[PDB]
């Protein structure tokens, strides 16, 4: 039981993916420096 | 009652004789553990 | 007798960890002076027998001691017999004492000294590529130099203070 | 506390209440500005379903609650303890607050299962014979979502499924 | 391990970068004489 | 007792009550008006 | 943003490369701002001479030392 | 073509095998293993996994003075972050600078 | 240490016997203890083709404690082979069966599922109760701490600490408590 | 009286900090097992007219119960114990290298 | 493939679903619950 139909990542019916906490902490991460990015182009 | 040597063994008596081949090692000054060798040239 | 902060005491009320109180860094002090002499103090009387030492040798890292022998993976441009003094010296350790630099030993502290014994070549390293159902497929054969150092001696001077 | 005697003399029935020694509580609370027993003490989010010491002071003696207004209790902490008490009751923690047997009841020996931070009744969960995938897997619950808040003093917070 | 820590200090993320640990001379003649400098 | 996804009181002697995991309506006056959660 | 990389010099990931702080320059980095770091050039001792070209280092700060002498500050 | 991408896993497979033996040394003193590498650091102890795991089975006295050090400064580090900086620097947290 | 070739290694590699006491402990956690010490995961010296794992006692598995609802919840799936021969059972319903099931099954599925495994079964030794036979209760070394702290019950506080704890309200004098 | 570890297994360690603060330096003696600690070593373990000989005791057992005493005796399981053929008897090798 | 406007919730590209659970609504929370105070 529990099958996904057809190939697991495409199409209509999808297996979920879920948001661990450390690849929220990871994409916040890249936030910090892009904003940062912003400032020292600004001058 | 002060551990001049110890031993290990796979029997007491083993353990025993090899205790005995560590305090004579240590008595004689060839421990593992003893100054190596000096080959530097004399002075 | 309740301070403004008191809690009463429950599973929840304190951290699971014990307290910690660290010394005084004014005694500190003294006792650590105490602890390097009396390691000086063995090591001019002689008081330590076999030593070893970590280098940092040609990227990484070695645990010696004398008489041993490393394979250095590349050629070093010294003839065989020649005597060297490996610089870099992480840590150097006797049975009752051990001396950690910061990262490295001042030269004054410690001397490793080492000596070419050789200077060869590995076995064939095959290097081979291959992708199915592509004709992808090729060949490599490399001998990587290599240099033989036996470890001659461990020094250490009595320079703690 | 107020007590009531039933006492049948001579085929007449007399029912009377008495007053009993009652606690206070002790004196000078860290937190005199907090609003109820809990904050008073500086123990909001620092008690658990083990602390019995705490839990015991606001049951009654054959372990239900008691009421909100009475022990003062904000509705937030009233319903913790609650829960907590529940899990004590489930814990074996609350030997001498047992549920009142009328007389001639023994009750029939059942198994013992050790268990602690249980937030059902035994009796009303049915097994997870369909475990699903990973993805939409059928948890366990342990402990409390009331207690979610407590002070967590590792950096991993509390597993509430399992 | 550390990388973040080194940089709070000043030092490359990597202890393979910048300082004594890399760019110093792995050896000398044991007379004393400095070796050729490193090819890296 | 009907299975319902939503739990409603048809008389003012229904009372909800939470046995076995579940919400029930219970109805001493109409039996007819219990119901059991689905 | 494939070819500004280039233009850039930034091919190869974790290495510093030295940009001029003006218009022209800065309407590049910001097609490309996704995927770079940017830092302030910091001259603590003032620009390199012909003297001591020789013994710079870029420290992870963003400092660009003119002396470096590999020892331990005796301060 | 087994034997050219072995290289890989082979480097691989050492470094989880000191792990592994790092870890079983640093429990025996009552430290997990990322607080005895990560302190170590912190003290310009720049000794690698490799040399860590060896001192472990050969040197063990050497690894206890490590995994003291190491608690050493893990309880400084504590210190200073419930303080407000009032305190002084640890004595073991001071770090050489160099230049 | 000066020793003799053979008796070094035969010291280095010994086999340690661990005792573990599983009242009022779960089962998991005392897997865990158990499977690392069953591998040799505890010595430096470890090394997976090394065969150095050592022998764990576990006592007292008829007392281990589930933390939530996992008696009633938590199934045991079996299969005979033959036609109606799934087979599930509640870890409530599976311990009265075998006091030792449990904690076997708990340390069986964290090993690691390669040819050793069997092997280091072997070397774990469940017992329901306290007895543990003679010979087995003289090669032990080590009792291992028990990973769970076993909270008190209020009849176990000492006056003491019930009168360390202040009381936190004061209940009206009429009210029939 | 604050030690970072307990100094009762394996050897007393003291840290301490050169006056340069560039050098760590580990004393650590080791710490010997107390007498008090020790057990003492078991050393402790008829008119017959006919000379006691010795008796064989070692009655051949088949295979089957023969592995189950070994695999008993050693905590191992019975494969161990089966034999191997003729190809991967002949494979190992019976000079391999020695480092010390 | 699916239109941009469907009958179903249509799955996110996972970058997405990061950016969403990381630009969520955070609510300001007091030092003390004002419930705790007179
Ligand atoms: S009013 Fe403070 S916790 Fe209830
Ligand atoms: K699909
Ligand atoms: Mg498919
Ligand atoms: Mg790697
Ligand atoms: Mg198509
Ligand atoms: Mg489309
Ligand atoms: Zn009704």
């Amino acid at each position: 039981r529990g099958r996904i139909p057809g190939r697991q990542w495409i199409g209509k019916h999808r297996r979920p993916r879920f948001v661990s906490l450390r690849a929220k902490q990871n994409m916040i991460r890249r936030l910090e420096i892009e904003a940062e990015n912003h400032y020292w182009l600004s001058m | 009652k002060k551990l001049i040597a110890e031993g290990p063994g796979e029997t007491v008596l083993v353990a025993e004789e090899e205790a005995a081949r560590v305090a004579l090692r240590k008595l004689y000054g060839f421990t593992e553990n003893r100054r190596p060798w000096n080959y530097s040239k004399p002075k | 007798s309740y301070l403004p902060g008191y809690v009463p005491k429950t599973s929840l009320s304190s951290p699971p960890w014990p307290e910690v109180v660290l010394p005084d860094p004014v005694e500190e002090t003294r006792h650590h002076a105490e602890v390097v002499k009396k390691v000086n103090e063995m090591i001019v009387t002689g008081q330590y027998g076999r030593l070893f030492a970590v280098v940092h040798f040609a990227s990484r890292q070695w645990k010696v001691t004398s008489e041993d022998l490393i394979l250095i993976g590349n050629e070093l441009d010294l003839a065989c017999g020649e005597r060297i003094r490996l610089e870099k010296v992480l840590l150097v350790g006797a049975d009752n004492f051990t001396l950690l630099g910061k990262p490295l030993l001042g030269k004054d502290l410690v001397r490793v000294e080492a000596t070419v014994i050789e200077k060869t070549e590995s076995w064939p390293r095959i290097i081979m590529r291959f992708r199915k159902r592509k004709n992808f497929k090729k060949k490599r054969i490399v001998t990587t130099p290599q240099t033989v150092l036996r470890i001659n001696s461990i020094e250490i001077a009595p320079c703690l203070l | 506390f107020r007590e009531v005697v039933e006492t049948q003399e001579g085929k007449t029935t007399i029912i009377e209440g008495r007053i009993t020694a009652t606690p206070k509580e002790s004196p000078n609370p860290p937190n005199p500005s907090g609003q109820c027993p809990i904050c008073r003490w500086n123990l909001k989010h620092k008690y658990n379903y083990d602390d019995v010491l705490l839990l015991s002071q606001f049951i009654r003696p054959h372990g239900g609650m008691l009421p909100r207004k009475i022990t003062g209790l904000c509705q937030e902490e009233h319903r913790k303890i609650e829960e907590c008490v529940k899990m004590a009751h489930r814990a074996g923690l609350l030997p001498n607050h047992r549920p009142r047997l009328p007389e001639g009841v023994v009750p029939k020996s059942k198994p013992q299962l050790n268990r602690y931070l249980t937030r059902w009744a035994p009796g009303s969960v049915k097994p997870i014979y369909k475990k699903g995938p990973r993805w939409n897997r059928v948890r366990m619950p342990v402990g409390s979502p009331l207690l979610r808040d407590n002070v967590c003093y590792s950096r991993t917070p509390w597993k509430l499924y399992h | 391990a550390g990388g973040q820590w080194r940089l709070q200090q000043g030092l490359a993320a990597n202890p393979s970068g910048y300082g004594p640990l890399t760019e110093l001379p792995d050896w000398s003649y044991a007379d004393g004489r400095p070796a050729p400098p490193m090819k890296g | 007792f009907k299975n319902k996804t939503v739990l409603k009181k048809r008389c003012k002697d229904c009372y909800l009550v939470k046995r076995r995991g579940r919400w029930y309506v219970y109805c001493k006056t109409h039996p007819r008006h219990k119901q059991r959660q689905m | 943003e494939k070819d500004i990389i280039k233009m850039l010099g930034l091919e190869k990931a974790h290495t510093p490369q030295v940009h001029k702080n003006i218009p022209s320059v800065n309407a590049k980095l910001k097609v490309v701002k996704h995927l770079i770091r940017i830092k302030p050039l910091k001259l603590p001792q003032g620009l390199p001479a012909e003297e001591n070209m020789s013994n710079t280092c870029l420290k992870s700060t963003g400092e660009l030392v003119v002396q470096w002498h590999l020892k331990p500050v005796e301060q | 073509v087994k034997c050219t991408k072995a290289r890989y896993l082979k480097k691989k497979n050492m470094r989880t095998l000191w792990i592994n033996r790092i870890t079983a040394a640093s429990q025996e003193h009552g430290l997990k293993y990322p607080a005895l590498i990560g302190n170590l650091v912190k003290c310009q102890v720049e000794l690698n996994r490799k040399v860590l795991a060896d001192l472990a089975i050969y040197e063990p006295k050497t690894f206890k003075s490590l995994a003291a050090l190491a608690s050493r400064r893990r309880h400084e580090g504590f210190a200073a972050a419930l303080g407000d900086g009032k305190e002084p620097e640890g004595i073991f947290s001071r770090v050489v600078q160099y230049h | 240490s000066s020793f003799s070739r053979a008796p070094q290694q035969w010291a280095t590699f010994a086999r340690i016997w661990y005792l573990l006491d599983g009242k009022m402990q779960p089962p998991g956690k005392l897997a865990a203890m158990a499977s690392i010490r069953l591998q040799g995961l505890h010595k430096p010296v470890y090394h997976a083709l090394s065969d150095c794992g050592d022998h764990v006692v576990i006592m007292n598995t008829r007392h281990i404690a589930f933390s939530g609802n996992k008696w009633e919840q938590k199934v045991y799936s079996s299969h005979t082979g033959y036609p109606g021969g799934f087979r599930q059972v509640t870890a409530a319903q599976l311990h009265l069966r075998d006091p030792v099931a449990i904690v076997k099954l708990a340390i069986y599925g964290m090993l690691p599922k390669n040819l050793h495994r069997r092997t280091m079964m072997e070397r774990l030794h469940l017992f329901p109760d306290e007895y543990i036979p003679e010979d087995i209760l003289k090669n032990l070394v080590e009792e291992l701490p028990q990973p769970r702290k076993i909270p008190k019950r209020l009849d176990e506080y000492t006056q003491e600490e019930i009168d360390a704890f202040p009381r936190l309200w004061t209940p009206p004098e009429d009210y029939r408590l | 009286t604050y030690s970072p570890l307990p100094d009762d297994y394996n050897c007393n360690v003291e840290l301490a900090l050169t006056s340069d603060g560039r050098t760590i330096v580990c004393y650590h003696p080791s710490v010997d097992i107390p007498y008090e600690h020790t057990k003492p070593i078991p050393r402790p373990d008829h008119d017959q007219v006919l000379k006691t000989r010795l008796e064989e005791k070692v009655e051949h057992l088949e295979e089957g119960p023969m592995i189950e005493q070994l695999s008993k005796m050693f905590f191992t399981t019975k494969h161990r114990w089966y034999p191997h053929g003729r190809y991967h008897r002949c494979r190992k090798n019976l000079n391999p290298p020695k480092d010390r | 493939g699916s239109k941009a406007v469907t009958r179903h919730r249509r799955v996110m590209h996972f970058q997405r679903q990061k950016l969403m659970a990381v630009t969520e609504y955070i609510p300001p929370k007091p030092a003390i619950h004002p419930s705790c105070l007179p």
